[PDB]
RNA sequence: UGGAGAGUUCGAUCCUGGCUCAGGAUGAACGCUGGCGGCAUGCUUAACACAUGCAAGUCGGACGGGAAGUGGUGUUUCCAGUGGCGGACGGGUGAGUAACGCGUAAGAACCUGCCCUUGGGAGGGGAACAACAGCUGGAAACGGCUGCUAAUACCCCGUAGGCUGAGAAGCAAAAGGAGGAAUCCGCCCGAGGAGGGGCUCGCGUCUGAUUAGCUAGUUGGUGAGGUAAUAGCUUACCAAGGCGAUGAUCAGUAGCUGGUCCGAGAGGAUGAUCAGCCACACUGGGACUGAGACACGGCCCAGACUCCUACGGGAGGCAGCAGUGGGGAAUUUUCCGCAAUGGGCGAAAGCCUGACGGAGCAAUGCCGCGUGGAGGCAGAAGGCCCACGGGUCGUGAACUUCUUUUCCCGGAGAAGAAGCAAUGACGGUAUCCGGGGAAUAAGCAUCGGCUAACUCUGUGCCAGCAGCCGCGGUAAGACAGAGGAUGCAAGCGUUAUCCGGAAUGAUUGGGCGUAAAGCGUCUGUAGGUGGCUUUUUAAGUCCGCCGUCAAAUCCCAGGGCUCAACCCUGGACAG
């Protein structure tokens, strides 16, 4: 199936974490088919593109954990 | 090595012209000879010669500076005068010009030892380049030593390149634009030293 | 060191169910 | 889907029908062009396209492992050598 | 320049490459044991007794090489460690000799190259 | 915003022309030397043979239980066993394969776990079975009988949109389990979405034609058989074609591509690392299970090896991580952790996870810093040259004031943790404050010309040098040492290898009277090219637009680690 995360790379101590649209049975940093949006751990720099998410997760797609709460953060995902 | 040890007065002679290494010393060259005719030199001599001239004055290696010229031909704009840009931003030359340090080698070992400031944050590395609008100042625990007291109190008299705006009494120096041409006292032809490299 | 009772990985474990399933 | 036009070469085969599709193309090193043929395997259910016609070839159903091709349409007449 | 319409044809392409010193697939170093130690006569601008030796590579191929400098120490049962390069003054011999390393001792008293010649630092 | 050459074949000149060198690069080795830090990288030679440990397990909110540990006096939790899901994900190698493998652009005859949208159903029964128990064959492995038993193990019955069929009609599904005054999850069928995986077609895809012939299910057509599916995939029969010089077949070699290196470009050489795809995993062959692998850590058979044996008979295979032997010029710690990201399982917790996140070894490369700074003599010793009247190494050093990054020592101490009894491997982390003291830290190559840099001795075609032209037979700046100088830098030099220089295969870029070069001369098929006018087509071509050209490289502009390397946004480009 396919599902929402992030990726890697940026290696050692700066981990930048990429964007997302990949299958289970792929790999921890491979390929990805669609882009989207990420953000910077050790920065203010917080994109995630809204237009892109919700026209994805209509189609089988499961929200884990760490795409997560950086939804929330944003004016996005709340009781409106 | 990063930068030269050893022997500074020996390329302020035989080069035909005076850089600044030290403060001032004689226009003649070493041995018993140099001060007569010299042999005629060759076509690839004025372009060896003249790219030593430019590497020793900095005190900069030519692994630093064969990036700082081929960086500068791939950007747009004069070849020839941004060789000269981005040599000329290095925090150890800004600091020569600024009155801080009598020469350019031991003003890199002014900015390694901690003694200056850039925007109010401390930077140690030599091979900064200094955009315009910085301010660049001492340290008010390195304000009380000997040698930043002495070198900045021949400054208030001299007059400093216009690029440049150095204020006496609160021991800061502030870099408005870009060095051009006109404004580079150098002995040096910046079209000989581009030919070089494209052999 | 050793276990003091006996233990070994069935690897037929897989393929009699395997066979239970043919 | 893709249109290819022929000449048919060889009839004597029962309901399939040899076309040779000639095509000009430029090469991309050089400048002038080069010209390719390669023979396809239509199929002919109704054996009315004989040895000469020049038909246009559109892609179907495959039939056969080298045959995928199907001859629709029917340009000009016979068009070979003479007997 | 050959005509455009030939280019397609017969379309111009190198050969499969001739090596100056085969020394394998593409290694730069190779070791072997010395079969015979002897000393030949050069070409005819100079007349000298160089010293060289037959290295019985570990492919299985013999071929002849150079030693340099002053002085060795190679016998008829000694492990040595070529380079590649000509000489052009002894023909046949298209190899070099590294001193300072296995058995191939380096040149004594020698001040100036102890990059080349396996020659240690005098304190 | 991109395109410098020179030396050598002559008495000499101008051409032609081969060779050689200056450059950059390389997942490199060797020799000399060797202060660190950041980032990246590391058997490219035997896909050789492998000790050991580890690399996939997880669920009792699916069951019959309970051999450990902790409470209470039976609940957490949980060794085995049944059952569910994942072991066809990830990791590694590239041996094989020039092939419908790959890349680009299209197509039809499809399947598809977990997820998701919609509709209906989920009733009522049956017979066993591991675990366990009593015996029992064997060295071991592995088991052999009898009896008892549960479930989302299995098999009927009932019902049914779907499926088969022109139609009428015929016919096939089920699992329940948990918290709570009825929620959540899961089950069965069908119709979609998504994602993945098959299959079809065309182009481009190495070299040699002193390999030109190749091919019987071989090509195609009817009929049955078969696959998830088209189909010679298959069988019988009929036709006898099918492939090829725009070069098949055969032989040698080889993973493909995004890209990488060089180059002004074109092009050439490759495709290590990262990423997509394909293939293999002791060798050869085969099938099973399953949605999917005919499947590294699965099974069965055979073979070569290694090991065990009460020789009757059995157990394995790192082209997973780390390591051993061996080969080799050469390529590392049998370390730490789940903290972070991800994968498997679970309504969770949490567990598993050498994927991975980190550390360790190695100057392998790129980048930055450091090993001292200013001041200092009339140029001190001591060396080298000397016409000995001096000069030079030399401000070099000593001598003086000064600052002390990095290394060392001590005290603090950001963030990568979002989750959320406050949760980290890395970490005596980054970084910051202070204290000794220059105190601990440089060499290598070269010096005839191209090549940037000189003499004096010794030797003396002797010993030796050497990329090329060439040096050495007594005063050779091209041998050996010294003084000095030049270049570069913890790197330097050498070697190997590709590209450039080679407009010396030239498409952009060359030539054939004599320098290499019109075949001895005609006819002529294929092929290439083809006068003039109008109309038409408009295929080529050209304009615009819509798809795709993965991401990451490269390039432009702009940000973050004190700079840089490196990392990163958007755009450009992908011709």
């Amino acid at each position: 199936m396919v599902k929402l995360r992030l990726k890697r790379c940026g290696r050692k101590q700066r981990a930048v974490y990429r964007i997302v649209a990949i299958d289970v049975r792929s790999r921890r940093e491979g390929r990805d088919l669609q882009k989207v949006g990420f953000y910077d751990p050790i920065k203010s720099q917080t994109y995630l593109n809204v237009p892109a998410i919700l026209d994805f997760l209509e189609k089988g797609a499961q929200p884990t954990e760490t795409v997560y709460d950086i939804l929330k953060r944003a004016e996005v995902f709340k009781e409106f | 090595m990063s930068r030269y040890r050893g022997p500074r007065f020996k390329k302020i002679r035989r080069l035909g012209a005076l850089p600044g290494l030290t403060n001032k010393r004689p226009r003649a060259g070493s041995d018993l000879r140099n001060q007569s005719r010299s042999g005629k030199r060759s076509q690839y001599r004025i372009r060896l010669e003249e790219k030593q001239k430019l590497r020793f004055h900095y005190g900069i290696t030519e692994r630093q500076l064969l990036k700082y010229v081929r960086i500068a031909r791939k950007a747009k704009g004069s070849t020839g005068q941004v060789l000269l840009q981005l040599l000329e931003m290095r925090l150890d030359n800004i600091l020569f010009r600024l009155g801080m340090a009598p020469t350019i080698p031991g003003a890199r070992q002014l900015v390694n030892h901690r003694h200056i400031l850039v925007n109010g944050r401390i930077v140690d590395i030599p091979s900064y380049r200094c955009k315009p609008q910085d301010t660049i100042m001492a340290r008010d625990e390195q304000k009380s030593i000997a040698l930043i007291q002495n070198s900045l109190d021949l400054s208030p008299r001299e007059e400093l390149p216009k690029h440049l705006t150095l204020n006496p009494f609160p021991y800061k120096g502030l870099v408005n634009q870009i060095i051009d041409s006109k404004w580079v006292g150098l002995k040096i032809n910046e079209l000989l030293v581009v030919e070089y490299y494209s052999r | 060191a050793a276990a003091p009772t006996k233990k070994a990985d069935s690897a037929a474990k897989r393929a009699r169910q395997a066979e239970k399933r043919r | 889907m893709k249109t290819m036009q022929g000449r048919v070469v060889c009839a004597t085969s029962d309901k399939t029908v040899a076309v040779e599709v000639v095509r000009l193309a430029p090469h991309p090193k050089y400048k002038r062009r080069v010209r390719m043929k390669k023979k396809y395997q239509a199929h002919d259910p109704d054996n009315q396209f004989k040895v000469g016609d020049v038909v246009r070839l559109e892609k179907s159903r495959p039939i056969s492992k080298t045959k995928s091709f199907v001859a629709l349409p029917v340009i000009a007449r016979a068009a070979r050598k003479a007997e | 320049m050959p005509t455009i319409k030939q280019l397609i044809r017969n379309t111009r392409q190198p050969i499969r490459n001739v090596t100056k010193s085969p020394a394998l697939r593409g290694c730069p170093q190779r070791r072997g044991t010395c079969t015979r130690v002897y000393t030949i006569t050069p070409k005819k601008p100079n007349s000298a007794l160089r010293k060289v030796a037959r290295v019985r590579l570990t492919s299985g191929f013999e071929i002849t090489a150079y030693i340099p400098g002053i002085g060795h120490n190679l016998q008829e049962h000694s492990v040595v460690l070529v380079r590649g390069g000509r000489v052009k003054d002894l023909p046949g011999v298209r190899y070099h000799i590294v001193r300072g390393t296995l058995d191939a001792v380096g040149v004594k008293d020698r001040q100036q190259g102890r990059s080349k010649y396996g020659v240690k630092k005098p304190k």
